């Protein structure tokens, strides 16, 4: 139909163009994060840069507050790139998922399972 | 009495090669409050008979009075050592008192142990009885007493009564009795009997809230009834897991 690129429904070729446009929206922020694994450690590096959005960067902006790295728990952190409202929302979703896991099971969720549970949320 | 108020916990009595060894901690509790910590709970009836009790202290003192005067009258009529009442006689008397009080719904709130030597052939103590002097406190040796000549009886609130080679009351009926049914044997020496009784009392100290580790041991042998010097039982925990700090365990989950 005329709205196959408006909703999350298949187009004639089988694509869900809304997913592609959300990914492009992530790409439009112009923020770069890099994660690297060691033998006994792991690192994330991101730009302390405001995502390119409607508003611009003022010289009265507190640049120390600008960040894209968050703690999910004491032992799990992340970089969230994309729309800042959505990134904060995903941070809170991940924090609540980790806390629920801990209470239900009596031990901290590891990063893999937290990522998979988040992605199960996104699939909805 | 309508129910227990001040109570002693548990008594253990066993036959060994020289007579009876009976033990009880010297504790009487006011509920969960350990008000009295130096209470005598094993009483001498005569030179061959002792009484131990668990349960209410006032009822136990009443029964002790009854038996004290019964032994006095026994001595008043005695003409020869054979006339003295045996432990079996006192056990029958106590079982009867309890039965009569049950029928009135007026029981003494006690479990009782009556133990002693059921023979007069092993010594001549009852030839000249001293009620108010003790000569054991001379350099003679104990005579081995055949188990059949020893008596350990039990009476509970409903009048249930029986005899055995070892009798327990209170929590000893679970903790001590298990080890006794597994490990007691005939003709034990004083050392082995004491070791077994001490193991039972240690378990009781670790598992019975009303118990203490200040133990009174009493012996009934050819030398008569002897009160040993009360002693503190050394009880150490049997695992380092108990002493491990909680902070060294994982902080998450139900770790306690």
């Amino acid at each position: 139909s005329m709205y196959d690129r408006h909703l999350t429904i298949f187009s004639p070729d089988g694509n869900l163009y809304q997913i592609e446009y959300a990914i492009k929206a992530v790409k439009n922020t112009n923020i770069t994060s890099v994660g690297v694994k060691g033998e006994n450690c792991a690192v994330i590096i991101s730009q302390k840069k405001m995502a390119t959005q409607y508003i611009s960067q003022d010289k009265l902006l507190d640049y120390n507050n600008i960040t894209n790295i968050y703690n999910i728990t004491d032992e799990i952190g992340c970089s969230m790139v994309g729309m800042p409202g959505d990134c904060l929302s995903m941070v809170y979703k991940a924090r609540s998922e980790a806390s629920e896991f801990l209470y239900s099971n009596g031990y901290n969720v590891n990063a893999e399972t937290l990522c998979r549970n988040i992605c199960d949320k996104i699939q909805v | 009495t309508l129910g227990p108020v001040v109570t002693g916990t548990s008594v253990i009595a066993i036959k060994y090669k020289h007579g009876i060894m009976i033990a009880a901690d010297r504790k009487a509790s006011y509920g969960s409050y350990a008000k009295f910590q130096n209470v005598e709970r094993i009483f001498k009836i005569n030179n061959k008979t002792v009484m131990g009790f668990s349960g209410e202290l006032a009822d136990a003192q009443y029964l002790h009075e009854l038996l004290t005067r019964k032994n006095i009258n026994n001595l008043s009529e005695k003409k020869r050592k054979e006339d003295m009442y045996t432990p079996q006689h006192y056990h029958s008397y106590v079982s009867r008192v309890f039965y009569v009080r049950k029928n009135r719904i007026d029981p003494l709130f006690n479990n009782i142990i009556i133990a002693g030597i059921n023979s007069q052939k092993y010594d001549n103590n009852d030839d000249n009885v001293l009620l108010y002097t003790n000569k054991n406190n001379n350099n003679e040796e104990y005579k081995e007493i055949h188990k059949d000549d020893l008596y350990i009886g039990f009476v509970d609130m409903h009048g249930t009564n029986f005899c055995d080679d070892y009798i327990t009351t209170g929590y000893a009926r679970y903790f001590a009795l298990t080890l006794l049914r597994d490990h007691y044997k005939d003709n034990m020496t004083e050392e082995e009997a004491r070791i077994l009784i001490n193991e039972c009392l240690r378990i009781l100290y670790f598992r019975d809230a009303t118990s203490s580790n200040f133990i009174q041991i009493v012996k009934v042998t050819s030398k008569g009834v002897e009160y040993e010097e009360p002693y503190i039982l050394p009880c150490v925990l049997n695992s380092a897991d108990y002493v491990y700090p909680s902070t060294l365990l994982p902080p998450a989950g139900c770790m306690w």
